[PDB]
């Protein structure tokens, strides 16, 4: 019984998509790069829903919205890989039908950045996430985003403030036992912005290269970086 | 013009 | 008066040595980074030094100490670059006789690298970052440094509380009127590990690029990434 | 073998 903002982002975390891999397609790195990102196209779709729910968000300029999303989309994707991945070992659950061990990541050419998002699920498993950390990071990362493009600094720090004391709220009323706790998650957020890079320098890559084919939203995304 | 925007004054 | 490992690793801060360009080379992009090779070079044996100073840093395993220092050595220099560049405006101190404008950035070949190190200052100039909240940052920089080949995960852990610890006494203490002070300054990590990121790239490029030679210990850090 | 380990066993 805790935190409103917490509460809020709980009941505001949006419902689980599935990849739906084309079943008439045969197995290959074309097919599974293509399936994660139809599946990242989707679920910016859903991020962007997301946002508007976060306390605040929709009070910024739609300059300064666009801003902090095109910063944080992809740490925000790979938190929730992350978070569905938390009871498996050595898999990530990109979707319900699409877990990914070491053979596909390395039939995907995908092994370096599976192994680096699986460094952050063990993180948080040694540190047992619960879900309202989870759904107050992503909003946090999403605020923290280091956009060189905002308009209202002020309005964005105030932001980060709210969505800050809502983790030290929180962490004091349920984790008395560790006062560092909210510390501990912020200390998080570099290996998440470090894996969100190598992922986003991985799908530029994939994008010049020329062979996958990527929905608007996802190249609007990419171009945004 | 962006998709972004246009998700963003959307509904 | 405050937190006693705050007081240490103050006094623990190393004394500032000087770039010293050849005065007999003329001026080039490969002279410019033959300089800021040479002097990173000799501050990572600086370093070294100033590691065995933080409380706790000489009780790990030797593997773990330059595991530590392989992953974090650029951050550390980058956060020396940015702490001395507080009281200039677009310009980065990486020596007193070593200030780049965008002019010799461009020169160098540097604008963008040295673009992010410039937001890193605007942002801890708004804060009005102090040299204990610098020094503090520093060792926690080395501690989170996210290396994939730590033995002792408990002992680094250990020494990513007692600094942690230290940092939120030492605002508890001196920044009454900001209660989220300590989480604030954790949440400008994940910028400098970005740009961390970005230089030893752009580092490796030019070791790869052939052209610009590099002492031993600058190079066997570069390699370890 | 390391000039890194060298300098962390060094004085
Ligand atoms: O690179 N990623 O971490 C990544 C790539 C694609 C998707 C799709 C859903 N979540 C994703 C995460
Ligand atoms: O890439 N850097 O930020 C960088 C590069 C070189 C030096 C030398 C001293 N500090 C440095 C920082």
């Amino acid at each position: 019984p805790y935190n409103k903002i917490v509460s809020h982002l709980l009941v505001a975390e949006p419902e689980k998509i599935y990849a739906m891999p084309d079943p008439t397609v045969p197995d290959s790195d074309i097919k599974a790069l293509t399936t994660l990102c139809d599946l990242a196209d989707r679920e910016l779709v859903v991020i962007i829903g997301w946002a508007k729910h976060i306390p605040g968000f929709s009070t910024l300029s739609l300059a300064d919205q666009m801003s902090l999303l095109q910063s944080a989309w992809m740490e925000i994707l790979i938190l929730g890989v992350v978070y569905r991945s938390l009871s498996f070992e050595d898999e990530l659950v990109y979707a319900d039908d699409y877990i990914m061990d070491e053979d596909q990541s390395k039939l995907a050419g995908l092994l370096d950045l599976n192994n680096a998002i699986l460094q952050l699920v063990k993180k948080y498993k040694s540190m047992k996430l619960e879900k309202e950390e989870f759904v107050t990071l992503k909003a946090i990362a999403l605020a923290n985003s280091d956009s060189m493009h905002i308009e209202d600094v002020e309005a964005v720090q105030k932001l980060q403030d709210v969505l800050h004391e809502a983790l030290q709220d929180y962490e004091a009323g349920q984790h008395m036992e560790d006062p560092r706790r909210a510390g501990k998650m912020l200390m998080t957020l570099p290996l998440l912005r470090q894996t969100s890079t190598k992922a986003v320098q991985h799908f530029y890559n994939i994008k010049l290269e020329g062979k996958v084919p990527m929905h608007k939203l996802f190249l609007e995304m990419l171009e945004a970086k | 013009n962006s998709l972004l925007l246009h998700l963003l004054k959307s509904q």
